[PDB]
DNA sequence: CTCAAGTACTTAGGCCGGTC
DNA sequence: AGTACTTGAGC
RNA sequence: UUCCAGGCCU
């Protein structure tokens, strides 16, 4: 009932403009906050503190402290983090990245 | 990139683990014994002193020279050096940890202040997760200040156990600078102490504590039996980044350089060199704990410096020397700014300025541009032809381009070898050329907040210095022309502008999702003119509507 | 703070919306694995109008002089009067139809009806009329069986989620619902025949494309709708050119998690 | 269950897993005035058998942290007499799909 | 000795080659880039098995470049010395310090004092040799020797050994 | 630790045609790849440059190309470019 | 000119995988180190010319890999070993998940 | 680049690169080598010891088996010889001429000791040896040695083969030795 | 053991003089 | 600056 | 390069 409100009220405040957005945005940000377990804010001190990879919270305000943690408490990143290759300079897990393409031989006669 | 082949086979990172040195590794890893302080200059005589900056790490000046690893200044990154402290110090950044770590165990033995045997505990000694853990634990035992040998057991509370001894009594932990103290107690007017017993606590005396500290205790805590044992937060050995990190950017030749990091090393080499030579020597004892806090200083300002105990430690001229932390630190920050953000090869900008007789996906490019920007393409039995066409077409000419690669690793620069009209080239060699009408380009203009403020356009080389794109693509980019410029970037390979060309064009992003409606359509002149074409009352003559027709590219050419 | 704070939100392959923790978000990308892209302001007319009305629209009786179809509109019309047989399927349809009317007007406790939903089906439609020269003079060739038989096999096929099982499936039916509402709205024997005389061909056809035309509508596993979202909602903010706390800092206030409104309020009926 | 009317002995409470199996719950008495699962908002949930849910989660692949949580002092968390480790399906309207089931593991 | 080991290898092949002769082309490099071969870790490489079903599996297309990366699970016969483990081979060279004997694709290095002491070893010899009472050791003599010790090389596990121990010696 | 691969064609899940993503990823590709000079299996009519006979081969689905799915957990289902439709 | 944040957010949005990497590799950074197979750090002595690899200490020599990512991270990487921090690199991986 | 060759047993190595044991022929070979190995096939596998011969049979089994695929496709002979110790040292040195990769020095050079050194030069014969030997629940290491291993005495056995001692009895193995210089295929 | 300071953390994002 | 956890403090 | 300052993007 909370997720409820918080939607609500959130329509809200992009309807006083007029302009329109289709719920689903607006629904999954809700969401990305309650899902967790109840109110998690779009902060520093919210979102940006759970279970993440380091190298992802990284990029946002806790940015050298978050590290010092994770040498201390020695963290592990899955590297499943958009943000972890782009800082890592590889392809991330993303639409055109969210699969692998092989050659399989057996195609590769049929055709000739 | 970072060129000549190397055998090594290579992959990417899947896996990042984090951890704590260990003052061994620093020592193994080190290449570098890093005694003397100089920066170097065989005493004058340049070059580079055996003692800071590449005693053997990287070294500086075009100089395949690096202890052997040669492959001058680009590939041999840094070579990690190391410097063996003369007295353990805090890491600027654990300390809050050292102290909440110190505050849950007890002295001489180093053992929890709370066993199983204390049922709140257990049920923090079981909370899944080295963080929330580690804060549940602390709380429960930062009161608890006696390192007791018994509990009432599992069994009624009447019939008491032991387990670990020395009841010693625990001082209450509070900071200060950069060191810690606690004062304990024992009766108050009874049998002597009475109120407080304010002593300092050393780093040594810490340190050993830690490393007393049970492994299982590591762990339960919230550490790690290998990568970050709570006995690590404390520095013995400090590691040293070769040059690369600390770059000395070195005027002419003769000329000063050196980086403010090397200077806060020097400093902190310096700072320890005085506190051995005042123990190994005239020793006024509890006055070198007064040169050695120095240590404890730099050491700790050398990662950061932007404190709480105030004292900048200005590198005299008030610059306060940036400190480590401060390089990361957000925006700007190797983090937030190079890495999430960085500046790019094949990129440009210039005013935009809206033009009607383009198609609403291209975007003029003048001139200038296209002969800067180019795009690796591959030689092939395809367009070998056209290919050797443009090169020694000259890269002045527009149609052409300006470098030709054969395999050999070695770049051929048309506007300048001596066989620019010579080359033939070589099916499986890779030419530059000029960006070409029709070409995908990644054309936006900042700030990007929308997914369709980063639409790829067809290029269509055109004269004048403006990027003269299409009108209606005008509100998606949330673009004016009152003097307002746009980026625009070229795609460097096969696939990618297959990515551009397949997913960010124009006629794509054309219906927004961000409100399941188009966000393009016309405006002004066309609009404003459209409705008067309209109207009842508005007819149009033979003459003119056979124009208007033979305007619209398709019509079927049928009145 | 938006973006990333959603930017490893994507549709993966099997539909759920995760993270770079594999936690769900969202089982079904909005709700109905539907790209915002495709979507349209339909509108749900079994929901509002006079239950009377209903009736005169949705009716088909057989069994009956006034309510059965006049024969000009259908062809077996005449040689179906009284059949019992077909107002059996045709009673399911009204029955259908009217716990649609009382689903509608609970989801949408507001009466409200136009809604944005895959699939535009007047066009679809429209298109089925002028592209089959579709003559409303002469009668139709459809079997109460032809139509309500086989808009009942087009839901079969407007998947989403694949998954071959219970838990799966009965996600896929929720998933819909909706939509397929829309569907026999718009696809009712009535309607079908008397308000668009619909050829056997023109619907046959009609249906098809309803089909794919939904398909091409779901989402692409890939979609990296975090960074959407975040930017589709923080774009209109920009744009916000501001006695209740409003707009702007109201917004701000709520990703906040505000630890105590300006404004309070607690309106009670 | 039980419903106090003021209040209980900090004392007492601390007697509630005093007889485990059988757990003892607490509830107030001005707080269950009206149903807060009647309300306009809220909707209906569901407990789900051992079965329920390992087979909700064998069809999704989900390990237990991955599912979306409910407070274990969530209003309707104590209604449903929840426990930490059940699983819910929060089965609600949708201005898209009209029906949405979702699913909430607790804290 | 000599073992016959499940290996594997990853190869990548230039979309040049994405032709029909793929499976071709990649088995003739895995066996150029492995027949022959030397590691500490499975010590020399000799000839692998099984030619006709050298596993490809479905070889991935890298990313930036269009190379594509095939794991070719394979099978073979190895040679990896021990200490300890008693090889008789065929002697090389000879010296001063003692004769080289050739067991395998590799090398076992006796010197003077590893073998008994009663073998001298005789200067003006043609060609060089060390003798005993009743023994004469050279080019050819056959020897069984005891491995003391290995140093893996390069790509050419070397090792020393003696025969001055009971059962060792010429054959 | 489960090497047991995944997924069998048999069984798979996902959609049964392709994402924008892997006909844009797939017609790069196998462009990268014609442009390296690769094999071409269609009978180029001319079209000298690559993302079109890229987008031809992928026309008569002669594309040589496996697109390995991955599922939020580790499994995966493997696609041919032939079975996958194209209403992309 | 600067492809900073902003636009990133922009691409990733986009699904232009690929594409984001080519500018923020390619167009820029892109820079090649090698690895302990080991310990994940840059310590090893890459001799590319006789091969050595050494990386000792961790002493390995023959365990080894290469791998491409921004020079900045690289720097980064020193930058936190500067502070006695270890960002280890592993080219596989265990936790599975 | 160009991988090395990965073999087929993973183990964790966790920063703590501490420990490789000191291979002896104290049965205590590398971990590359363990009882305990796992075929490519994921089951599990005993080690393999091939001895002398025994061995130069599989080199040149495959090593033939490969000269036809060779020429299964040189279309889109060969077939065997008869023991005859120096006359196969030229037999075998040509078959290397085309299916070898030529600088592969050392499998020619193995082949040359193989062939030279081996014990039974003929299948049969060395099925025969391996049914008596394997079957001694004597470590593959041992089977091997034993078998390539001409010896006289338990002394000479249990000296050359030290793993061996407690394993096996004086005599047993006395018998087993004679049983070979027995099956020992002449020249 | 329960209440009011203490105690610390970004602040949007591209591009274009004087002297450290 | 504002602004939100966290710590110090009189009960 | 760096450090401060100012400026422009209706
Ligand atoms: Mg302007
Ligand atoms: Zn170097
Ligand atoms: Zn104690
Ligand atoms: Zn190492």
């Amino acid at each position: 009932a909370g997720r409820a409100a918080l939607y609500k009220e959130v329509y809200n405040v992009i309807a006083s403009d007029g302009s329109y957005v289709n719920y689903r945005h607006m629904a999954l940000l809700v969401d990305v906050m309650t899902t967790q377990g109840g109110l998690t804010s779009v902060t520093r001190h919210g979102f940006n503190r759970s279970n993440t990879g380091a190298l992802m919270r990284c990029s946002f305000e806790e940015t050298v402290e978050i590290l010092f943690e994770a040498g201390a408490s020695a963290e592990l990143d899955d590297c499943r983090g958009v943000s972890e290759n782009v800082i890592l300079g590889q392809m991330a897990p993303i639409g055109t990245g969210a699969f692998d393409v092989m050659i399989d031989e057996e195609s590769l006669v049929k055709y000739m | 990139v970072g060129q000549q082949y190397s055998s090594a086979p290579l992959r990417t990172v899947k896996e990042v683990q984090f951890g704590l040195f260990s003052p061994e590794e620093v020592r193994a890893i080190s290449v570098a014994k890093i005694r003397f302080p100089e920066t170097m200059d065989e005493t004058q005589t340049r070059a580079k002193i055996g003692g800071l900056n590449d005693p053997r790490l990287g070294s500086i000046d075009r100089n395949l020279k690096c202890q052997t690893c040669q492959e001058g200044m680009n590939e041999c990154p840094g070579h990690f050096g190391h410097i063996d402290l003369a007295k353990p110090v805090f890491h600027v950044g654990f300390i809050a940890k050292i102290k909440k770590v110190c505050e849950c165990v007890c002295m001489h033995c180093g053992k929890l202040l709370l066993d199983e045997h204390n049922e709140l505990m257990r049920q923090a000694l079981a909370i899944k997760d080295s963080k929330k853990r580690f804060a549940a634990i602390w709380t429960l035992c930062k009161t608890k200040m006696v390192c007791e040998t018994d509990v009432p057991s599992e069994d009624d509370p009447t019939q008491l156990v032991s387990r670990g001894g020395c009841g010693n009594t625990q001082p209450t932990i509070r900071k200060d600078g950069l060191k810690l103290v606690g004062s304990w107690k024992k009766d108050r007017a009874t049998g002597d102490a009475d109120e407080p017993e304010l002593r300092v606590l050393s780093t040594e005396e810490i340190l050993n504590i830690f490393k007393h500290i049970s492994v299982k205790d590591f762990t339960s805590l919230g550490f790690n039996e290998v990568f970050s044992r709570p006995e690590w937060m404390i520095l013995t050995c400090l590691p040293v980044p070769p040059p690369p990190v600390r770059p000395s950017i070195s005027f002419n030749e003769s000329q000063r350089g050196e980086d403010d990091l090397t200077f806060k090393l020097a400093d902190i080499l310096k700072a320890n060199i005085s506190l051995e030579t005042l123990e190994h020597n005239g020793a006024p004892h509890h006055a070198i704990e007064e040169a050695e806090s120095l240590l404890q200083f730099h050491v700790a300002t050398y990662m950061d410096n932007d404190i709480a105990g105030q004292p900048q430690a200005l590198q005299k001229s008030g610059r306060p020397v940036k400190s480590i932390r401060a390089r990361l630190k957000g925006k700007e920050g190797r983090i937030r700014g190079n890495l999430m953000g960085k500046r790019v090869d094949f990129s440009a900008r210039t005013v935009i300025s809206g033009d009607p007789n383009l198609e609403l996906d291209q975007v003029g490019v003048p001139k200038s541009i296209a002969k800067t920007l180019t795009y690796p393409e591959v030689v092939t039995p395809y367009n070998i032809d056209r290919l050797t066409q443009l090169v020694r077409n000259g890269p002045n000419e527009h149609p052409g381009a300006k470098y030709v690669i054969r395999d050999s690793g070695d770049r051929i620069d048309l506007r300048y070898s001596k066989r620019a009209g010579d080359i033939q080239l070589q099916y499986g060699w890779k030419v530059e050329r000029h960006i070409m009408d029709n070409d995908p380009v990644l054309f936006n203009r900042q700030p990007s907040l929308h997914k369709m403020s980063m639409m790829a356009h067809r290029v269509k080389v055109i004269p004048y210095s403006t990027f003269r794109l299409n009108l209606s693509v005008t509100s998606p980019y949330n673009a004016d022309f009152d003097g307002d410029e746009m980026n625009l970037h070229v795609p460097q390979s096969e696939e990618t502008r297959a990515e551009l060309s397949q997913l960010c064009a124009v006629p794509l992003q054309i219906v927004s999702p961000q409100s399941n409606k188009p966000c393009m359509g016309i405006v002004q002149d066309t609009l404003c003119g459209i409705r008067k074409l309209t109207l009842r009352d508005t007819f149009i003559e033979l003459d003119q509507v056979l124009n208007m027709l033979y305007w619209v590219p398709d019509w079927d050419g049928v009145i | 703070r938006l973006v990333k704070a959603l930017e490893d939100i994507m549709v993966h392959y099997d539909n759920t919306t995760r993270n770079s923790l594999g936690n769900v978000i969202q089982f079904i990308y909005g709700e109905d694995g539907m790209d915002a892209a495709h979507i349209e302001k339909q509108s749900l007319d079994t929901i509002g109008g006079s239950d009377a009305a209903f009736e005169k629209r949705y009716r088909v009786d057989l069994l009956n002089t006034d309510h059965t179809l006049d024969p000009s509109l259908l062809e077996s019309g005449s040689e179906i009067l009284g059949d019992l047989k077909l107002q059996v399927l045709l009673d399911e349809e009204y029955k259908q139809l009217v716990k649609d009317r009382k689903f509608l007007r609970e989801v949408f406790v507001d009466g409200e009806a136009n809604w944005p939903l895959p699939v535009n089906i007047r066009r679809i439609i429209q298109n089925a009329q002028q592209t089959f020269h579709i003559d409303h003079t002469k009668p139709s060739d459809l079997t109460i069986k032809d139509i309500v038989l086989g808009v009942k096999d087009l839901q079969e096929n407007l998947l989403v989620l694949r998954g071959k099982n219970e838990i799966i499936q009965n996600a896929q039916r929720d998933a819909v619902t909706l939509f397929c509402c829309l569907l026999r709205s718009r696809l009712a024997t009535r309607r079908v025949l008397q308000e668009y005389r619909l050829t056997k061909q023109a619907f046959d056809w009609v249906l098809s494309n309803i089909e794919a035309q939904f398909l091409r509508s779901v989402v692409h596993p890939g979609e990296m709708v975090g960074v959407l979202a975040a930017q589709s909602i923080g774009e209109p903010a920009t744009q916000m050119t501001l006695k209740v706390t409003s707009g702007v800092p109201r917004l701000k206030e709520i990703l906040n998690v505000a630890k105590n409104m300006k404004t309070p309020s607690l309106t009670v009926y | 269950i039980f419903v106090y009317q003021n209040n209980i002995t900090p004392s007492a409470m601390k007697l509630v897993p005093s007889i485990p199996p059988a757990t003892i719950e607490t509830f107030n008495e001005a707080a269950l005035v009206v149903n807060i699962t009647h309300h306009e908002l809220v909707p209906k949930h569901i407990r789900l058998s051992s079965d329920e849910k390992r087979e909700l989660l064998k069809r999704y692949r989900l390990k237990e942290s991955q599912l979306p949580r409910i407070q274990r002092a969530d209003p309707v968390a104590l209604y449903l007499g929840l426990k930490r480790g059940e699983v819910v399906k929060i089965i609600r309207k949708s201005e898209t799909s009209g029906r949405y089931a979702s699913y909430r593991i607790c804290m | 000795m000599f073992f016959i080991k499940d290996l594997s290898l990853n190869i990548t092949l230039h979309p040049s080659f994405f032709g029909p002769r793929m499976k071709q082309y990649l088995k003739t490099k895995l066996l150029e880039e492995v027949e022959g071969s030397c590691t500490g870790k499975f010590g020399y490489i000799l000839c692998v098995l099984d030619y006709d079903n050298i596993d490809i599996q479905r070889g991935r297309i890298l990313p930036t470049d269009g190379s594509a990366e095939f794991n070719v699970k394979y099978r073979a016969v190895v040679f990896k010395p021990f200490k300890g483990e008693v090889v008789d081979g065929t002697v090389v060279s000879c010296s001063q310090h003692g004769f080289e004997v050739q067991v395998g694709p590799m090398k076992v290095f006796v010197t003077k004092h590893l073998m008994p002491q009663d073998l001298t070893f005789n200067a003006g010899s043609n060609p060089p040799s060390y003798q005993s009472s009743e023994d004469v050791i050279t080019i050819k003599s056959r020897i069984r020797v005891k491995i003391e010790g290995c140093i893996s090389q390069v790509s050419s596990i070397h090792a020393i050994g003696s025969i001055k121990e009971d059962y060792l010696g010429a054959i | 630790t489960l090497k047991e691969k995944a997924i069998p064609k048999d069984q798979r899940a996902t959609t049964p045609y392709m994402t924008k993503y892997e006909r844009a990823r797939i017609l790069g590709t196998r462009a990268l790849q014609i442009s390296m000079n690769a094999p071409v299996f269609v009978d180029l009519e001319g079209e000298t440059d690559p993302l079109r006979i890229a987008m031809k081969e992928l026309a008569e689905k002669k594309i040589p190309l496996v697109i390995r799915r991955y599922l939020p957990d580790g499994s995966f289902e493997d696609w041919s470019v032939e079975e996958l439709i194209v209403d992309l | 000119l600067r492809f900073g944040e902003m636009e990133r957010d922009c691409m990733i949005a986009h699904g232009a995988a690929s594409f984001l990497k080519e500018r923020l590799m390619e167009a820029s950074d892109a820079f090649r180190v090698h690895i302990c197979g080991i310990c994940g750090l840059m310590t090893v002595i890459a001799k590319l010319n006789h091969n050595q690899f050494e990386c000792k200490g961790c002493d390995n020599k023959i365990d080894i890999y290469q791998i491409h990512i921004p020079y900045a991270a690289k720097l980064l990487f020193q930058e936190l070993m500067a502070m006695n921090i270890t960002p280890r690199l592993y080219t596989d991986r265990s936790r599975d998940f | 680049m160009n991988v090395s060759t990965s073999t087929f047993q993973t183990r964790r190595r966790r920063l703590k690169k501490v420990e490789e044991e000191e291979n002896a022929a104290t049965l205590q070979l590398g971990q590359e080598f363990q009882l305990k190995q796992i075929n490519h096939q994921g089951e599990e596998e005993e080690l393999i010891a091939l001895n002398l011969s025994e061995a130069r049979l599989v080199i040149k089994e495959a090593l033939v088996e490969r000269r036809r695929a060779f020429k299964r496709s040189q279309k889109k002979d060969d077939f065997m010889h008869s023991e005859t110790r120096e006359k196969e040292l030229e037999s075998i040195d040509v078959l290397l001429e085309q299916t070898t990769g030529g600088n592969n020095k050392d499998l020619k050079n193995t082949m040359q000791y193989l062939t030279n050194f081996s014990r039974f030069r003929d299948q049969e014969t060395v099925g025969a040896v391996i049914q008596l030997l394997k079957s001694t629940g004597l470590h593959p290491f041992e089977v091997a040695q034993l078998g390539s291993l001409a010896c006289d005495t338990a002394d000479e056995a249990k000296t050359l083969i030290p793993s061996l001692n407690n394993k096996i009895s004086d005599d047993e193995l006395e018998r087993i030795l004679k049983e070979l210089s027995n099956l020992e295929t002449l020249y």
